[PDB]
DNA sequence: TTCCGAGATCAGACGAGAT
DNA sequence: GTCTGATCTCGGAA
């Protein structure tokens, strides 16, 4: 997963600094490594490594635990570092589900890492009042009201109890009264909630508008009683479905009951195992639609129908000519979508065999496209890394000839086209990574 | 045949010749007789160093046809070796300054080193001082033939000529015949009399022989040539 | 394996064309000319 | 000989292409925050500085940088709305 | 001070090795020589007169060293 | 001007074994580092002292003597706070050329900052009026090797007043 | 062949200056060479450097 | 010198030793006894 | 030829000039034509360099003055770079210290600047 | 119940140099 | 055309 590590080098470089990236990315490359061993292998002085790990434990990227030697081996979790890419999307759904106050709550909780209640409410009392009218001061009591209102739906969970090992020092991590207790954001709750938007958009854009809302109210009343490791949601009765409907609807119980047995019986199938398994194939199909036209996408859906029945029917079952079809198979083979010939049983003969049958394997085509999408955002940021250092002469002139200004508006058209496009490929990551996490046992 | 076992370790070597050997007891154990035609070809780059300036001037007038001579001159700064056959040698003799290289012929007193090609022990390569004799055979003293395991029944053995002055001393000191008289298996001497000399000196030291001052001064005065001519 | 070998012995110093350290290349030689770590000038 | 002409092509053009800047309307909201926090993450306390510049500078001299209403009321509530583990 | 005070045959070879090549590049000769034109024959005249401007740097194999002047050694 | 501590492996050829090393290294090191700008360092001039000279090896090839030499050499490197005194050895319409006296004619002042009577109009007009002083302002050196100048300066002239000469 | 296998393992040993015999990698094979540190070449008959009867009569 | 009942003694013995093979041809273990004065007792051993 | 220490400046113009004056007159004692086919760039830099330093009337400048001026300088609180400018520039008149001199802002006071003219003249 | 012993098959190599 | 250790498959047992 080298392209994954390419992003963690890119994500820390833009956010904090360079040595916090370097000591950071080395720890991703060599793992459970002590404090002196990290400073000797990266060639970094020990005073800067203590600072760089201090920022890294604050934003919860490096976790420390000692087992046997009495010497703490730091360890960085890889998949947390890529969640910085989703950071402005984590802001936005707290604006759709909470006000501007609580949206700023998850913001400075994502920004400054570990926060106590006594600090984060004091900070938003500065930012929200300075943008509101002076003399019309925003009262902080409503912040404490919406602060717990996030926590009752469990969007913010507290930090695990600190080990307080001798090697670890308490004074350095806090940045400089009451002590309180710290927390990060519960971004795992978001990955339910981002999946809640994913299934409700999967039904509404396929079945009907009224079908999706009963999926939403099913999932909105199954939030605390499940977790992300739940194979499917908690089972509900249809009578509390009629109780939990929104007030915008007026549908009679028996007609929605017909839609309830309609929605329960589909090819799609609430089976949370089958939901992410069906949404991932549409993400695959939207990539071949993006890349190889509707004709090759037509045979790409054909192998998702029959598992191992190929090349004696695919020239027939899509009616496209043998010349035009077989270049689409080998292009789906060479780009690892078509997977392979796992049926040949004649012994050691490419020429004489029982005829190789194509078969898509959904996860090998998944893990590649996730590795491809990790590679994709490397080419996005590095371009925005490229176009920045040249144009610095004219950013401060506003703070100017006609080609001088024209380079700026072609820059600002470019960066805003790049930065918007970092997020549109980001929604493909989570839609596929949640499918990856759903088929992974013992993790 | 590959590059490891035959091109990186066992690689072919310039300044090296090969003839048939024939005996010569009239040399010291440390000297090989080198033919003239070979000694005019194998050359030693002797740099000019205030002590061989008149000696190299004297031999560069001879050029590559008379034996104590030379056939290449580099100038002091990587000028191409000047094949000393076409031009004026005396104009190259007078213009010869310090520092530059003369590739003089294999002269007597130079250090060549033998090898008999099935090398089985340390003693198959040995250095030898080189005296330019008049023939095309490599002639050495027959005491040093059991280290080479070399009989004279049509056997050939190679003669390398070390070029740098550091590799000339490493031949003379380490690999000279006066140093390696003794094999490193036992400590026994390998260079000692073979065949006729043993049956010569047995028949001489046998109890029955008696020489008068006729034959006594004749046998004794055989031992007076070549570093031995100046002793009473 | 990422095998970093140093170049020692004789089967590698002959291949690389380094003077081998076995035998005459064990030690090294200095020169005995007139030298000393001298005093500097006052600045 | 059929391909022995030049590098295949400088680039290979795919007749079908990318759709658009997909999800056009709503990522105006996230897209400014992409640039908003990056304006504030770089200008934060949680960053490092190039002290290798200052050890590189032997030209240190004076007169250069190299040389040089929260309206709120008290309360205290500590909630265990969160997990009791780890 | 701990190694052998005898000049080995590998030290006599290289001292004669490089004092020959030094004197074949017009080095100053220390023995007021008597017509020897072979630079190697000058160097053995330098050794027997014990005038060679060379100090042998003897490496103990741990990495420590021990110097030895060629004046300060017992040749054979 | 500034001292620069440098370390070099100086090879004395074996026909100089009569002379003392610390002199005969110094004759080599002047031929190695004179009139040569070192990148990010400045214009070396000559040898100040040899602060530490360590032991003369002699390698298996050359037969020469290679002494690793620690030394100090004086170099030319303005400190971005120096008011120098040079001479105008040239006038270009984009900016004047000043030269320090027989030192280096490679200091090229851009001219935008003196009093609003500034132009060089190709008939060698120095300045439209109201030894020459100079303020060296930036360090700027470009490493030359690029395929199979180099300390140029930018030089200013603020409102000094220049009481003696305008 | 047996000459070749022998010398392709045994070539990189030399008696170092503190009388130890080490490999090329620094590892010690012998602490003194052969117990006494004596040349077999210079060694006298009976594996003894002197053979004292001969030297005393000499 | 390599160039120069049954037990192997030649070069195929020295080649057999240098290889240090696990199984050799003609391996022989000699053994001294406690009572080495009578053929009947060593018969019994 | 790696440079270990990039900087270490206290070489006042007199120091460098003096070193060059001893060097120029000392190199000619051993001046060589053997090395002409090799190196001659050294001669040019030293020769011309002497003249630019000579421009400053370090002719009649003395070694003791360096400490004597320095003893006065330490009281003023000017930085080491500033003092080197003060010795090397050798401001002839008040206007250079008054205006040309570095760190004029604040520290001028029209007090020690007047005193400096007496010290610089000395 | 698994694991280690003993049955098959597989490797790279088999001196210098010379015309 | 064998001589070779390595590395794979079978099988009987605490
Ligand atoms: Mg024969």
């Amino acid at each position: 997963t080298q392209a994954e590590i390419k992003l963690c080098s890119l994500l820390l470089q833009e956010h904090f600094g360079e040595i916090v990236e370097k000591i950071g990315v080395h720890l991703i490359r060599t793992g459970s490594q002590p404090l002196r061993v990290i400073a000797h292998d990266t060639g970094t002085s020990l005073d800067q490594v203590k600072k760089a790990l201090c920022v890294l434990v604050q934003h919860n990227l490096v976790s420390y635990q000692v087992h046997k030697r009495g010497v703490v081996e730091y360890e960085a979790q890889c998949s947390r570092v890529l969640r910085m890419l989703r950071y402005p999307r984590y802001i936005y759904t707290t604006k759709t589900l909470y006000s501007d106050t609580g949206e700023l709550i998850v913001e400075e909780l994502l920004l400054n890492g570990k926060l106590t209640m006594s600090a984060v409410v004091k900070k938003v009392a500065d930012r929200l009042t300075e943008t509101m009218e002076d003399g019309k001061t925003m009262d902080y009591a409503e912040v404490s009201n919406t602060f717990v209102r996030l926590a009752d739906t469990h969007f913010v969970q507290r930090c695990p109890s600190v080990p307080t090992t001798e090697n670890s020092d308490p004074g350095p991590p806090p940045p400089a009264p009451d002590d309180g207790i710290y927390w990060q954001a519960n971004l795992d709750r978001f990955h339910q909630h981002f999946r809640d938007q994913a299934i409700v958009s999967a039904v509404a854009n396929r079945m009907d508008q009224t079908s999706s809302e009963i999926v939403r109210t099913m999932l909105r009343m199954s939030e605390i009683t499940t977790s992300s490791s739940a194979p499917f949601t908690q089972p509900l009765s249809s009578n509390e479905i009629f109780r939990s409907l929104p007030v915008g609807y007026n549908i009679s119980k028996q007609v929605l009951d017909q839609y309830l047995t309609l929605l329960a019986d589909d090819p799609l199938e609430i089976n949370l195992h089958k939901a992410l398994a069906s949404l991932a194939t549409a993400t695959l199909e939207s990539v071949v639609q993006e890349r190889f036209g509707s004709r090759c996408a037509r045979i790409f859906r054909l192998v998702l129908q029959k598992k191992h029945i190929e090349q004696k029917q695919v020239e027939d079952f899509a009616m496209i000519p043998a010349k035009e079809a077989k270049d689409m198979l080998y292009k789906m083979l060479s780009e690892n979508f078509m997977s392979l010939q796992e049926i040949p049983k004649t012994p050691d003969h490419a020429p004489s065999r029982t005829f190789y049958l194509y078969t898509v394997n959904i996860l090998s085509a998944a893990r590649m496209l996730l590795h491809r999408c990790y590679k994709s955002i490397a080419n996005l940021i590095e371009r925005r890394q490229f176009e920045t250092k040249e144009n610095k002469r004219l950013l401060e002139k506003s703070q100017i000839t006609a080609p001088e200004r024209q380079q700026l508006e072609t820059l600002k058209r470019n960066v805003n086209k790049l930065d918007a496009s970092e997020i549109q490929v980001d929604e493909t990551i989570f839609l596929l990574e949640s499918y990856i996490e759903c088929t992974m046992k013992r993790q | 045949q590959g590059r490891f076992r035959g091109n990186l370790s066992g690689k072919r070597v310039d300044f090296s010749g090969r003839t048939v050997i024939s005996p010569d007891p009239n040399l010291r154990i440390d000297e090989v007789a080198v033919p003239v035609h070979v000694a005019k070809i194998l050359t030693f780059p002797e740099k000019v160093n205030k002590a061989n300036i008149n000696f190299l001037r004297k031999l560069v007038q001879n050029g590559p046809e008379v034996h104590p001579g030379a056939n290449f001159i580099q100038q002091r700064h990587t000028q191409m070796k000047r094949f000393l056959k076409y031009g004026n040698r005396e104009k190259m003799a007078q213009e010869l300054k310090y520092g530059d290289i003369v590739e003089r012929h294999l002269i007597d007193g130079d250090v060549v080193l033998f090898n008999r090609q099935p090398s089985l022990h340390k003693l198959s390569i040995m250095a030898h001082l080189a005296r330019v004799k008049p023939h095309r055979t490599f002639r050495f003293n027959e005491c040093v033939c059991t280290p080479y395991n070399a009989d004279f029944d049509g056997d050939e053995m190679n003669l390398h000529l070390p070029q740098t002055e550091e590799a000339k001393a490493e031949a003379l000191v380490l690999m000279g015949t006066k140093a390696n008289l003794v094999t490193p298996r036992n400590g026994e001497p390998l260079i000692a009399a073979i065949q006729d000399f043993l049956t010569g000196a047995y028949l001489l030291t046998l109890k029955d022989t008696f020489f008068d001052r006729a034959k006594a001064c004749q046998i004794i005065a055989s031992i007076l040539v070549g570093k031995d001519e100046k002793i009473k | 394996f990422g095998q970093k070998d140093s170049v020692c012995g004789v089967s590698e110093c002959i291949i690389m064309g380094i003077p081998m350290n076995i035998g005459t290349g064990l030690f090294k030689l200095l020169h005995k000319a007139d030298r000393d770590p001298n005093p500097p000038k006052r600045p | 000989f059929s391909k022995g002409e030049k590098l295949p092509d400088v680039v290979l053009k795919p007749p079908p292409l990318f759709p658009d800047t997909d999800y056009k309307p709503v990522p105006l909201k996230t897209g400014e925050g992409e640039e908003y926090m990056l304006a504030l993450k770089q200008e934060l306390r949680e960053t490092m500085k190039r002290m290798p510049y200052f050890i590189e500078t032997p030209e240190e001299r004076q007169d250069i940088e190299r040389y040089s209403d929260w309206r709120r009321l008290p309360r205290e509530m500590m909630p265990r709305n969160k997990c009791k583990k780890a | 001070r701990i190694t052998t005070p005898y000049m080995t045959k590998y030290e006599r070879a290289r001292v004669l090795g490089t004092r020959a090549l030094q004197i074949a590049m017009c080095a100053p000769v220390m023995v007021e020589l008597e017509g020897e034109t072979d630079p190697l024959l000058i160097a053995m005249k330098e050794l027997k007169a014990r005038k060679i401007p060379i100090i042998i740097r003897r490496y103990l194999p741990d990495g420590s060293y021990e110097d030895w002047g060629v004046d300060e050694l017992i040749i054979t | 001007f500034v001292l620069v501590e440098m370390v070099d492996t100086v090879r004395i050829p074996p026909w100089q074994f009569e002379r003392k090393l610390n002199d005969s290294i110094a004759e080599e090191l002047n031929k190695k580092l004179a009139n040569k700008v070192v990148y990010n360092v400045g214009l070396c001039i000559c040898l100040f002292d040899i602060t530490k000279l360590e032991d003369a090896y002699v390698f298996p090839g050359d037969g020469a003597s290679h002494t690793k030499v620690h030394f100090r050499c004086v170099v030319f490197h303005p400190f971005l706070d120096e008011i120098l005194i040079g001479k105008i050895k040239g006038c270009s319409p984009e900016g004047v050329h000043v030269s320090l006296g027989f030192f280096d004619d490679i200091l090229i002042p851009p001219e935008s900052l003196q009093q609003p009577a500034k132009f060089d109009e190709a008939e060698q007009v120095w300045v439209w009026e109201y030894g020459e002083e100079i303020r060296f302002r930036v360090v700027d050196e470009s490493f030359v090797d690029t395929s199979p100048y180099t300390l140029v300066g930018s030089i200013s002239e603020p409102g000094l007043g220049l009481l003696s000469w305008w | 062949y047996m000459q070749r296998r022998l010398v392709k393992s045994l070539e990189d040993l030399c008696s170092q200056y503190d009388l130890t015999v080490r490999s090329s990698t620094g590892d010690i094979i012998q602490f003194i060479y052969g117990g006494d540190g004596l040349d077999p070449a210079a060694m006298e008959g009976k594996d003894e450097p002197l053979e004292f009867k001969r030297v005393l009569d000499n | 010198p390599g160039t120069q009942m049954n037990i192997t003694l030649g070069v195929p013995r020295i080649k057999e030793i240098i290889n240090a093979s696990k199984a050799i041809s003609t391996p022989i273990i000699t053994a001294q006894l406690d009572k080495d004065d009578d053929a009947d007792y060593a018969r019994l051993v | 030829m790696e440079v270990k220490d990039a900087n270490s400046a206290l070489l006042s113009n007199y120091e460098v000039f003096q070193l060059l004056t001893d060097l120029k007159e000392q190199r000619k004692e051993s001046g060589k034509n053997k090395h002409s086919s090799g190196q001659q760039n050294l001669n040019t830099i030293t020769y011309e360099t002497l003249k630019y330093i000579s421009k400053t009337p370090c002719r009649h400048q003395s070694p003791e003055i360096v400490r004597e001026f320095l003893t006065a300088l330490k009281s003023h609180k000017l930085t080491k770079a500033e003092k080197l400018q003060l010795l090397n520039h050798r401001p002839v008149t008040a206007v250079e210290i008054q205006l040309m001199v570095e760190e004029s802002e604040e520290r001028l006071t029209e007090e020690q600047i007047e005193a400096l003219l007496h010290t610089v003249t000395s």
